[PDB]
């Protein structure tokens, strides 16, 4: 049904949301933070059909 | 003691169990050193005029 179609649509393009490494609170001797990124969302046309 | 049941024993577990639960700041971002102690403050701003 369209409800799947929509569902899974909604699904494989996520928008992974953005995080940090290394944030407060910290280990004690932590030297190195650093943002990181997951991309969850689909590319083009091929990965969509 | 919050109750979540758990998948593979079948049984219902604790919190405690699969976390730490503490009581502490909401955002641990800033920090003050007033004469190297710590310890907190806020900064007074005025109106423009």
């Amino acid at each position: 049904s369209i409800s799947d179609v929509n569902n899974a649509i909604r699904e494989n393009n996520v928008e992974i949301a953005p995080g940090r490494l290394g944030d407060l609170p910290a280990e004690k001797g932590q030297l190195i933070t650093i943002p990181l990124s997951a991309q969850g969302q689909l590319s083009s046309l091929e990965q969509f059909k | 003691n919050i109750s979540l049941k758990s998948k593979t024993n079948g049984s219902v577990i604790k919190l405690s169990d699969v976390a730490n639960v503490e009581i502490g700041s909401q955002a641990y971002n800033f920090a003050i050193l007033e004469n190297g102690k710590p310890a907190t403050a806020a900064a007074i701003q005025l109106s423009p005029g």
